[PDB]
């Protein structure tokens, strides 16, 4: 009984090490990945922007050359 | 003094509880998000590949052209 | 909860990285054909 | 900070030179009427000289130039060059006075959808419910904008962003009382969240939501409405929720505040509650 | 009685630190990861801008070599 | 709405326009000679009309206009905008008319792959047969077509997602079609994953499965595989998924229903089934005589 | 190595041919006209030259070879160029010498400043201060980059970056700098976290580390300061770090190095402490009294 | 089977054409001088063939004509039309014959390092390396692949990639018992490891397998190596690697050699070692 109950209490104390060292790597988790989700939202509306811009870019310079 | 070692091992069954539902509460936002960023990024993939074909066609054209 | 989203971001990395060598790609060919469209059109004058 | 007030400054002199630029299209521009590269080269003058105006940190006058380069600018050709001043001008007037923010961004939501860019309209939309809901009080224009966001992006498979769109603007109503849309809402995205294996862990908070606000309105439903998402989820009586809605709804039977009392402490012991849950428990629990 | 006690009590702590263990050296290796994704969107950021920024200068250039042509 | 009734209105006033410009234009041809700009014109206003009619809460017109432009569009010796233009089209028709929609994507896969682009086609049969099962009731085309994007997906070397599309088609197999295929797809993807970076630890549901599969066909194969996969995969050998299926095993030897009903029942109670595995164990348990 | 061997001679090779073109450029600008586009060969020239020498590990060459093209490019009436050939240059140099490359990059900062990209401005605002602190013994000048990093940054409405620049900013400036400025910035980033969902868990630590500030600088007004903060953030009382705080002051009060002590190395036993906190543990200690 | 052959059908007469357009084209330039026109329509000519046959599943034949269309357009005085069709010819050499694929592969990284990119480079170095170890057992030239990817990663600032291409070469080096590069470079990343607040976590594995390679040499230099990593970081001693590095070196101080084997089967228990590891603590008992 002496045995076991050392033992669990190794145990517990492992658990909340274990726990803890986990729930400080999620909050890490987290803020990394909002930054990462920012930072691709701020790519994605320059890449729609660019798209457009030189959609009518080529637009303008082929119904240029069509004057010419 | 096992029964103290007892009411001790009832409050970090306590605390262990609250720490994981909270680690499971923000699980389940951590998996919006990154729904949500996949669901972005397939987006500006696709945007990017017609960017690239429509200019590597009207580059080409003007460049035929231009001969 | 985490091995499923292990294959996510796995896959998200997996497709970014062609999509940058998809643009590096784009880059490099816009810059030469316009370099030297540019300086044909220019300098034949 | 006072080096960037004199090129500020130079700035206005830079304005009062584009205002010279309008002198000659007033008169010289008769022989000069080619130099429409001209007019391109006055409001490219006025959009940098709004930009040292916005370093110099005068966000009235950075947003007033903005908006009269956009208005410059929109000489029936580069419309979208005119919709990003309109919306530069929107985002400098933002802080300060964000009024003609509002209706700035209305001119880039309707130039937008007159061209067919429906993820910038909503986005727009977003943003401008958002700026209604932190600076002024209104809600129903938020709310407004938040649907017609949602259904822009549901137009175009766009559905996580009109899901969040009409979570906010149920809990919104559960929080302004219109229930019926709440549930309706609700019970919505909970189908939808347990329809895939991703998000199929959060449709018990989903059903809570929809169960409270089914209980508010009418008591005798709510054991119908908690059975109901029993057996459609049968993952969810077992959820701390479902215990404890019908914990509550059991007590309520007979009049004794001790017990949902102590049911409501005990589940503040575990986790701590949010000012929604609250006030809707505090109100509804009254009668 | 105390045998199932010890037997419970061995299945939980075997349970417990395998599956503990398992969390703790799988999260690591994903989000050393991430950073290099982090860079890479990074870099394309960088390269869409210049890309960008170039066609609006060539496209402009070119308009104004065409409208001083005719 | 009057914002919904002046966009219907006004598509209507567009598309009639349209067509009297296109009219008009191959009348020019031949009065004029003008060349094209006639034509791009009129597709340019078959566009911005449909693309205003679909934002007028219409679907199918909008995509029948979009249609129509893109055929004028390929007219004219343009592919990859026509294309584009017919995914656009078949993505509207997707809640209008399912049919459309699959030829149109037909159509857009073909030229796509025809151009050299292999990822687009993929993804192309991936919607192909998400749209089929999602809303018809058959698997064996969403089979195809997802062996076609696996294989393609595989042509350019992009394992995870020929892997994903395999063990789905390896699935929809076991549930339905016979267990070979089902067994050696799990088998493979279980045994090609011992040295998986981030997957160290899940290969034993992989053949666990094809071990259910073994024993779905018969005991002497349940247990033959069941060996085989014990001695290949060492940590297989202490997975409780180990003990449980010998468990099961030895008690269906001995025609004992009991056992095997304590042993599903605790499983289910310590773990939640999965709707794949509970099939698997009720037809096992229909042949226990 | 025959092969940095063979790549230090087309290295002079080109060296050489550059001179060339130099000579060919001021003999076109003094005596020949249109050397423009012949300058600009000579920057393209110069240009390869310079990205070889990096491939060669010649760092210093590199660097000088793009530092020379960007000032040749600067007479060319162009600006994005020179900022991006400038930024190449303090690149190259950021190994070795980068005394230089902090010139360059203010140079750069100058230009991108006058075009208008300012997020920009703000990364290469970090990247000086960041290169300052690690390679100069210096941290005002860095404190400096940071606070302009962080006004770029919340000025461009990116909030977070600011956040986390304010943050860092703070703490440094606790070791060395009045603790005051500590408590402003520690409670306002408190402040901003508790309502926002994200860091609201994590504020305790702001909080935890300003009234440390004030304990470091004074009892009375640190008492003050953390009942102020537990009464405005309730949450607060059951923290550990409330706990850790109320048995400190309580012995430091009592003027007991006994108490404290076995305080702290209990405190210690659990967990781990860190430098800054018992620098500051150790400072208060010496001023017990 | 029927797409297949009909592809491959259609793909042979397409070749038959091309070589007739070749042919043609080279007579009437000489005979007319039409220009260059016939001779780009030729290699989009190969190029479309080269997709038919990677349709048809024929590697080796798609490859050779990404290979002619490469030579061809190169020919032509133009550079990254010829390395796309070099590297795809690569990949589809990839499968069944990847010498030819290394090949080209090294010619593409040629042609790119001549251009002054970088990234690409490494990248393909780094592909280099996995076909040599995957098809090949020549495991030197991935070690100089890997290195010359891991200096292009560093001298560019990409940190990540050089940590990842020297932790490979220091495996592949303790591998085949070289310890001294080994253990420089596990020093070296866990003393880059120290202050990331994010790799900190993994900073003590890197410290382990140093410790452990560097007692492969002798046991004092270990203990001096053990206690002065524990030195440099203080908690290192709260994981269990300390405790086993010391349990097993006074075991194989005092010569218990059942007590070694014990601990090393009790920690397999915990948690299962690799092959690679499992190697190096048999190693080490052997003597």
């Amino acid at each position: 009984a002496l045995s076991e109950i050392e033992t669990r209490h190794s145990e517990i104390i492992k658990l909340e090490n274990s726990i803890r060292e986990l729930h400080d790597m999620f909050m890490d988790m987290a803020m990394l990945v909002e930054s990462q989700g920012e930072m691709i939202d701020r790519i994605e509306y320059n890449v729609e922007h660019a798209v457009d811009y030189v959609e009518r870019a080529v637009s303008d310079t082929k119904k240029a050359v069509k004057y010419q | 003094r096992a029964d103290q070692l007892a009411d001790e091992s009832l409050e970090s069954t306590r605390r262990m509880l609250q720490l994981v539902e909270e680690s499971k509460d923000a699980g389940i936002r951590t998996l919006v998000m990154l729904d949500e960023q996949g669901e972005q990024l397939e987006r500006i993939e696709e945007g990017m590949d017609q960017i690239n074909k429509d200019m590597k066609e009207a580059e080409k054209n003007l460049t035929d052209l231009g001969k | 909860m985490f091995m499923d989203m292990a294959m996510l971001v796995e896959s998200q990395g997996e497709m970014i990285d062609r999509i940058e060598y998809n643009v590096e790609h784009a880059v490099d060919y816009v810059e030469r054909a316009v370099s030297d469209t540019k300086k044909a059109v220019k300098y034949q004058s | 900070g006072m080096d960037t007030s004199g090129k500020q400054a130079e700035a206005m002199a830079l304005l009062a030179e584009a205002e010279r630029k309008v002198k000659n299209s007033q008169s010289f521009f008769s022989g000069l009427f080619g130099g429409s590269s001209k007019i391109e080269e006055a409001c490219e003058i006025y959009a940098r000289a709004a930009n040292m105006f916005k370093m110099a940190k005068n966000w009235s006058a950075a947003g007033n130039a903005f908006c009269q380069a956009a208005q410059l600018h929109l000489q029936l050709q580069s419309k979208h060059d005119a919709a990003t001043c309109f919306v530069d001008a929107g985002n400098a007037f933002k802080k300060a006075d964000p009024q003609e923010a509002i209706n700035c961004l209305m001119r880039a939501i309707e130039i937008y959808t007159d061209m067919g860019r429906f993820t910038i309209a909503a986005k727009h939309h977003i943003s401008i419910a958002e700026i209604y809901e932190t600076e002024l009080v209104d809600v129903e224009k938020a709310i407004a904008h938040y649907e017609q966001s949602a259904d822009y992006y549901k137009g175009e498979e766009s559905n996580s962003s009109a899901n969040k769109c009409l979570l906010k603007v149920a809990g919104y109503a559960a929080q302004l009382e219109q229930y019926q849309k709440a549930i309706d809402i609700y019970e919505q995205v909970g189908t939808s969240a347990m329809d895939s294996p991703l998000l199929k862990y959060s449709a018990k908070d989903y059903f809570f939501k929809a169960a409270l606000c089914h209980f508010c309105i009418d008591m005798l439903n709510a054991k119908l409405a908690v059975q109901k998402y029993e057996e459609l989820f049968p993952a969810f009586s077992d959820s701390r929720e479902c215990k404890l809605m019908k914990k509550l709804l059991e007590a309520h039977e007979e009049q004794n505040v001790d017990s949902y009392t102590e049911s409501v402490k005990e589940y503040d012991s575990i986790s701590r509650l949010d000012q929604w849950l609250t006030t809707m428990l505090l109100r509804i629990k009254k009668t």
